């Protein structure tokens, strides 16, 4: 989740921002860095 | 050859900063900084390299604003039913673009949103 | 009249779908769904509100983001051509799904806001005809 301020500074985590926090589809790439595995990722996630 | 604060590369000169600002502020920010200052734009990968090594090496992980505004605004959005376009209701009006400093990749951002940044000029 | 599964609002039919599918996809299994479907299209704040609310009824999963039809029509990956210093935009190194030239509707904003996605996300969506 973007809280909206300065968060998106450091690195991803899919733990903090997708486990702990809802995560939009962005987020978790901006963790794997890779569209495929997020798409995976989504798969599951939803 | 460029101020003490800044790093040189083919012929022009570069600083990363780290005041978090919108996209327009740091743009103003930039213009401030010497004369013909801007934001940092890419005119090739080898310049973009150079910049984001530089960022990295300054500041390590973050990210920074690049010279490219409203990357959207003039886009063709259209309806797939050809309905007109008269009423919006755009969760965010613009967006800007910049780079985490582990790699030069392009990435968008809402411009009004926080980011460091990089200006340039040419020396 | 609408058929069976479909709900009307002012004078269209639309049906919410938990199909995950590509803007693309979902785009053209739109237009089976019924003579002249397409990915819903919010022209007004009363077809928005009629449309979230369809949303939040039927899309349980308040982590998808519901494709809508409004989407750049053309192959930029963005449209502003001149930096800040005003040269010409040449090179380029866009992460494809950081250009969201796609839109999306989102639990956040109520499904009432147009979100900025990638094209190439798996979302459910709402078909209009
Ligand atoms: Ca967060
Ligand atoms: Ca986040
Ligand atoms: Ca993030
Ligand atoms: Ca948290
Ligand atoms: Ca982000
Ligand atoms: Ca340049
Ligand atoms: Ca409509
Ligand atoms: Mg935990
Ligand atoms: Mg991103
Ligand atoms: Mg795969």
């Amino acid at each position: 989740y973007n809280s909206g301020k300065l968060e998106e500074f450091v690195r991803g985590n899919l733990e903090r921002e997708c486990k702990e926090e809802k995560c939009s589809f962005e987020e978790a790439r901006e963790v794997f860095e890779n569209t495929e595995k997020t798409t995976e990722f989504w798969k599951q996630y939803v | 050859d460029c101020p003490s604060d800044w790093s040189s590369y083919e012929g022009h000169c570069y600083k990363p900063f780290s005041e978090p600002k919108n996209w327009a502020d740091a743009e103003n920010f930039c213009t401030q900084q010497h004369a013909g200052g801007h934001l940092v734009s890419f005119q090739s990968s080898e310049e973009a390299d150079f910049v984001v090594k530089l960022a990295f090496q300054t500041f390590g992980h973050s990210i920074f604003w690049m010279g490219l505004s409203n990357v959207w605004n003039q886009c063709n959005w259209q309806w797939s039913n050809a309905a007109m376009l008269r009423y919006k209701a755009w969760a965010e009006e613009s967006y800007c673009v910049y780079f985490k400093s582990t790699n030069n990749k392009w990435r968008s951002r809402a411009c009004r949103m926080m980011a460091q940044f990089v200006c340039e000029f040419q020396a | 009249d609408c058929p069976s599964g479909w709900s009307s609002y002012e004078g269209h039919c639309y049906k919410p779908f938990k199909l995950y599918k590509t803007w693309d996809d979902a785009e053209r299994f739109c237009t089976e769904q019924a003579k002249g479907g397409h990915l819903v299209s919010i022209e007004s704040a009363g077809e928005a509100d009629f449309v979230a609310q369809l949303v939040t009824e039927n899309i349980q999963n308040t982590k998808s983001y519901v494709w809508i039809g409004l989407r750049v029509q053309g192959k930029e990956k963005q449209c502003s051509s001149e930096w800040s210093d005003g040269s010409s935009v040449s090179y380029e190194n866009w992460i494809e799904a950081e250009s969201k030239t796609c839109l999306g509707l989102e639990k956040e904003t109520g499904f009432r806001k147009w979100v900025n996605i990638y094209c190439g996300q798996q979302n459910p969506f709402v078909c209009e005809a």
